[PDB]
RNA sequence: CUUAUGAUUUGGGCUACACACGUGCUACAAUGGACAAUACAAAGGGCAGCGAAACCGCGAGGUCAAGCAAAUCCCAUAAAGUUGUUCUCAGUUCGGAUUGUAGUCUGCAACUCGACUACAUGAAGCUGGAAUCGCUAGUAAUCGUAGAUCAGCAUGCUACGG
RNA sequence: CUGGGGCGGUCGCCUCCUAAAAGGUAACGGAGGCGCUCAAAGGUUCCCUCAGAAUGGUUGGAAAUCAUUCAUAGAGUGUAAAGGCAUAAGGGAGCUUGACUGCGAGACCUACAAGUCGAGCAGGGUCGAAAGACGGACUUAGUGAUCCGGUGGUUCCGCAUG
């Protein structure tokens, strides 16, 4: 036999220890990713309290196409900005999960530098 | 093949293996070949028809391929002629007390 | 990746008819080859490597990886570093394209009778195959080559015991 | 996948006269000569073997 | 010594080998090598043995009769030589050890364990140290031919001439 | 120094134990190390996870290597031991030189000389998409005052002036 690893379980650990040196405290809050398999996930969290600020995501009914899963994670990172330019568009840290700086991950993170976030 | 040039085709076809003195006949029976062919013979329409005779040979380096296994044949089945090639053993019944120093 | 469809014929009209699997998933699927040679101590044979490693590209056309040691066991002669092995593992069609070339040309040249084994398995579905290198090169004969050697063939699937592995090698093995 | 470290494969249609069992690859860059359109139309090199001629076992 | 230390059988062995000395054979060449021609002997043998001239085989050789129990018939065309063409001075056309292919012949039978020839393969070996041996004329040196043993088998032996 | 002295041994730092759950604590008490090493064994960004155990497999030493499943660290961590560590401080790879300059609030340690740790501030960089991380190695040994001398700098002095 073999037993086949998930990527989720992988990326969990990896994400684990890259989220202790890395934290929003609303002066400089933190998006993270989660990216699955169809759909990117962003989300500003305040690690300080534990509670967010906004929230995007790829399944959602204002950006739901079916366009290259690379231009819908730059929709999602367009839809994120302009949802915190409502409220604290200052700088925050960048959080990629377990994930590479690659591919969606970044198209999320250039689409979010180039509408309003400053980090 | 592999022949070399500046000296006479009856001793030049000796130089591969495979060939001993049927090059004066077998290869002289086919080829119209002569006996005073140096380096300059041209034998290049020349070289086409000792390349059909020669495909019907085992000679060019071919013939020590099966002539390996022959020998890996005979110590696989662990025969008295092939036990005395991986013993060093004269093989064809022969004294091996003092002169018999070229299988050492 | 012609004759890969021989396992998808076997998926269905074999295995769901043995076991009666629930759910065409759960049938036991090949995942990899790997070919490991094996060590040959190289306290000379580093210049055979070079060979060693240029026979089994031949073999398998991907080139191995020289695994190095480990330890530093005395009665023996080897450091960390000293690459004494190498390996290829096929995943994808070179897989089907080594496996329906090789259990047709394995049993004739190796000269025996049954050939491989009736159980070779370790209880969870891994068989690997030893070879004494009578198989290879079968399109450039013996006329390079140097020195014999001896192959390692091991079948990993995702059969759970040792009753599920015989089946799929029951497609043109011969246990 | 990567390039350089590769050698050459490529469909060998093993043609053997015994049904043909052209499943197979390798280093025979070699004269192509005749490629059947069923098998891998490439060098036919592997000319003659024992491969599913007669096994030993179902003999 | 006397159910063997004597017998009788086919099967081994006397032929084995990391080696060490005796005795010889063939050599390490261009006063040679390979191919063509062309001479000249002596001695001895032949009680189903020697077996010609023909053939049929690349060859080792097979098929019958020709002669004969032999100064006549056969073994048997001695060879080195001589004549010509060759290679060119290299471990090259120098020699041919050793291994697979012919299955030739003898013999109940050639695996241990024979004898050649057939195409392959072609190794040591460039005239040998200290030492040591033979030999005073048809002798050293070389060249080939015979016979005894023997169904088959000598690089030995014994005789023979050049 | 010394259970008189001599002889033997010892003399500086590092790590334990003795040490009595803070620190500290002696003996000629019990154990050991050091008088370095590294241009990657430093920096930084990325990935990565071990030993061992079975099991079964052309090498098969039991044990090299390959695969599976268990494996909490039992591995490894330049070097003694003790604390550490899978945030990996362990293991790879890519770029690099922060193994920077000027400093340092504060704190530890302590008779003094010494010794240690530092946020942060400029300066000027490296790595990284970025936040950031970088003032040497997982931490703790690898040394020795002052005086004198050498050498290179130096807007300082230099005897009446230069």
């Amino acid at each position: 036999m073999i037993s086949k690893i998930d990527k989720n379980k992988v990326r969990l650990k990896r994400h684990a220890r890259v989220r202790t040196n890395l934290s929003g405290t609303a002066e400089k809050p933190r998006l993270n990713v989660y990216r699955s398999n169809k759909h990117i996930y962003a989300q500003i969290i305040d690690d300080n309290k534990g509670v967010t600020l906004a929230q995007a995501s790829s399944k959602d009914s204002d950006i739901a196409t079916t366009a290259t899963k690379v231009e819908l994670a730059t929709k999602v990172g367009e839809a994120i900005a302009k949802k915190a330019a409502d409220k604290g568009i200052k700088e925050i840290v960048f959080d990629r999960g377990g994930y590479l700086y690659h591919g969606r991950v970044k198209a999320l993170a250039e689409a979010a530098r180039e509408s309003g976030l400053e980090f | 093949v592999d022949i070399p040039r500046e000296k006479r085709v009856v001793i030049s076809l000796t130089y591969i293996y495979g060939i001993g003195t049927s090059t004066a006949q077998k290869i002289l029976e086919e080829a119209n070949v002569s006996a005073d062919t140096r380096v300059k013979d041209l034998t290049d329409d020349e070289l086409g028809r000792i390349r059909e005779v020669v495909d019907g040979y085992k000679v060019e380096g071919d013939l020590r391929r099966e002539t390996n296994l022959n020998i890996k044949r005979l110590m696989e089945i662990s025969s008295y002629r092939g036990i005395r090639h991986r013993r060093g053993l004269p093989v064809r019944g022969q004294k091996t007390k003092n002169n018999a120093r070229t299988r050492k | 990746n012609r004759l890969k469809e021989k396992f998808n014929t076997e998926v269905t009209e074999n295995l769901m008819k043995k076991f009666n699997y629930s759910s065409v998933m759960e049938v036991p699927k090949i995942d990899k080859i790997v070919v490991n040679m094996g060590v040959g101590d190289a306290v000379q044979n580093s210049k055979v490597l070079d060979n060693a490693v240029e026979e089994l590209e031949l073999i398998t056309g991907q080139k191995p990886l020289v695994t190095k040691a480990k330890k530093s066991i005395a009665t023996f002669r080897l450091r960390e570093g000293m690459p004494i092995g190498a390996k290829v593992t096929l995943r994808g069609e070179r897989m089907y394209e080594f496996l329906d070339k090789l259990i047709s040309v394995s049993l004739p040249r190796v000269r025996d009778f049954q050939g491989v084994s009736k159980k070779a398995f370790d209880g969870r579905g891994n068989y690997t195959l030893g070879v004494k290198e009578q198989l290879i090169f079968p399109e450039i004969d013996y006329d390079k080559v140097s020195k014999v050697r001896g192959m390692d063939i091991v079948i990993v699937t995702t059969a759970n015991t040792d009753e599920e592995a015989r089946e799929l090698l029951a497609n043109f093995g011969m246990p | 996948m990567k390039q350089g470290i590769h050698p050459e494969y490529h469909q060998v249609i093993f043609l053997d006269t015994t049904t043909n069992f052209k499943f197979l690859s390798g280093s025979t860059k070699t004269s192509s000569e005749m490629m059947e359109w069923e098998d891998g139309k490439e060098y036919p090199v592997i000319r003659l073997d024992i491969s599913s001629d007669s096994h030993p076992f179902y003999t």
